[PDB]
């Protein structure tokens, strides 16, 4: 398996459970296209987004639904959502790992390329 | 004031005080405490350990509101009244700690009165405590109780120094 | 100097000087339309973007070209650019400063209203 | 059968990442300490990070008693062998533990020559 | 101007006002001995911590109280305090800016000033 | 400079170029570039794709020397000479791009040129570039080849400058020596 998506809470120090995630791929026409969807599990993770064969090159944009995660907490954020735009299998199939540590007013995104 | 010598509940009896209790008043300790819909479930395990699981809403972080689920273990000491509590939110970020946890009075079935000063003013019995007014039924207490919970708040020190807690479905 | 954007290198523990920044204001048609732009100065800040009365409540987005910034540095980055979405509510306080901490594979942002 | 027996679900777990190469920090030193009864830091658990950037088995349930502990990660070494003069001599995390009952802690540290951040994933 | 520390509250996305800050400088004997201290103003910044000829080469540790801050909000935190140890070398640049970003279970930190001297 | 004014190897045969090539003189194209201890390795592969995978030492990030391990694929064209190589680092953080990669001459047996302009002058023809001067033995070319590799740097708008392409048993692995 290739892509993965981890999300964690920076206020309850606990994974970020049931967090919708939407992936898109820049199309031939500079237009984003739906490529994958899903929601974090009880372990902050979101498996089986894509297959290697399917996973081709191009810019991909992971869009994390933070704003309703935060709101459903009973807290109002400052961010609408988190975005992570990068290029993939640009020089040969790799296995990506996207992590995200969420705060109401400040988050961050790392990327482990294997 | 004078925290010690406040002669607390007598031949206390853990078990008999193992029902359910509801809030009714409150002393404002310094800092961020519970808020409303303050209920507590007193248990007990063979061993003799008198536990007690509270339920309540507190003004956490500026706005945000959370109905915080709390827990608390009690460790004996002379008087059968007194106790040593080490509470903790089943969930993190929830003020963990230790506090005095006497039991000033209580017929077990109706009213009770819990006091707890955790710092003492310059050698000199207490300087800032929090007290709860508990009662079996969430409606109020007969004329008798009230006339005692009233003639304690004087002993225990506080008279009127409270502020009844509502309980609008929230937790 | 409201809506002051800042940037920091974590790798050269220094200010991200010359970091192109473009802001966008979500239009009626749910489309992003340029709002203001520039580059971070020698100290890593970029103020003079807007004005109290141009800056109304709504949804803008702050775009951080970071690859062009690692690209000068001989480092080929993971990210394509560091985007930023949030809504501007008069709600109360209106002094916005969205910082950014840049590294070739991770980046973090925060605000102070 | 033996006395003192239980499960083997790593209570503690350190994890280091590389902000510059986008890889897990491998072969990083991590020394652990527990405040003593006399305000003295005592050595607790030593170890280096795997190919994973993960250090497993640094302690046991029974052996992890409540108190304060420390987790020092010598970033200074990592960066130098590489060819980079860092700013921080090392990264320090000081926290209490199993304060209100035993709990599973996971300390992750993202590394950057002049910056580093730490977080804790813990759950009841 | 000597070492301007600055805090930031990530939950509140504001400035960590009134945060205590004690700084130490390793002594001969390998011990820390108080160097300066104070509290973060209304902006969340700490200035007036020392001077050009008192701030000498060596190893410094910065200690920031986050716990306090947090319990003052009412949230229980992870840490016991955040620490920052670093070599103050006459090396080149000497303008140091020490920042922190605090949330209940995590905090990051960066430093600045480069070596403008070919 | 300018472009299309000069040549490139005739029916150059990739299969008879294949072998190791030792840098000896470069060019200073704008922005960081490959340091010293620059050694090729040009492979093919049934289909015909002419690969290559040159190592080197780079000035990366201020004062952090790293012996970079590249790799670059090539895509044909019309004149067997010029190709279309997209280069990337076996490892991230390694400036990956696509540059035009001719072959301004050679004799696949010690001493082959190379060119590449990725910016053209006010429609004049050629702004920036970069160039390398190869030979198969790291000790220098005969009096003939260096005769030509000195003729072709005046026919090659901007062929050989020759910065200190310094070979010095550098990217060892058995004792790090300097890197990873
Ligand atoms: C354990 C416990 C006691 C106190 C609980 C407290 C003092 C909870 C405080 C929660 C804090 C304020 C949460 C902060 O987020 C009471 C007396 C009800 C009796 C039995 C249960
Ligand atoms: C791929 C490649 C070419 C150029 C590689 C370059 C231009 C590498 C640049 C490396 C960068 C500078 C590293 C930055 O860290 C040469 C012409 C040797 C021929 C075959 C291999």
């Amino acid at each position: 398996c290739p892509l993965m998506v981890k999300v964690l809470d920076a206020v309850r120090g606990s994974p970020a459970i049931n967090v919708a995630v939407h992936v898109f791929r820049k199309a031939a026409d500079d237009t984003w296209e739906p490529f994958a969807s899903g929601k974090t599990s009880e372990s902050g993770e979101l498996h089986g987004l894509t297959t290697e064969e399917q996973f081709v090159e191009g810019i991909y944009k992971v869009e994390i639904d933070t704003k309703s995660y935060w709101k459903a907490l009973g807290i109002s954020p400052f961010h609408e959502h988190a975005e992570v735009v990068f290029t993939a299998n640009d020089s040969g199939p790799r296995r990506y790992t996207i992590a995200a540590l969420l705060s109401p007013y400040s988050y961050s995104t790392t990327a482990v390329v294997t | 004031c004078a925290v010690s010598s406040f002669r607390v509940k007598e031949n206390f009896d853990k078990a008999r005080f193992s029902g359910t209790w509801y809030a009714m008043a409150k002393k404002d300790p310094e800092g961020l405490f519970l808020q409303d819909n303050i209920v507590a479930e007193f248990s007990v395990d063979e061993t003799g350990q008198m536990s007690a699981t509270a339920k309540g809403r507190v003004r956490l972080l500026n706005n945000w509101d959370v109905c915080a689920d709390m827990v608390g273990t009690f460790t004996d000491t002379e008087d059968p009244a007194k106790f040593k509590m080490k509470y903790w939110g089943v969930a993190s970020f929830l003020q963990k700690g230790n506090d005095d946890h006497w039991i000033v009075d209580t017929d077990y079935d109706t009213y009770a009165v819990q006091y707890s000063c955790r710092l003492l003013n310059l050698d000199g019995t207490c300087a800032d405590s929090y007290s709860f007014v508990f009662s079996r039924d969430p409606n109020g207490l007969p004329p008798e109780a009230q006339k005692i919970v009233a003639q304690r708040q004087e002993e225990l020190c506080l008279a009127a120094q409270y502020r009844l807690i509502v309980h609008n479905g929230y937790c």
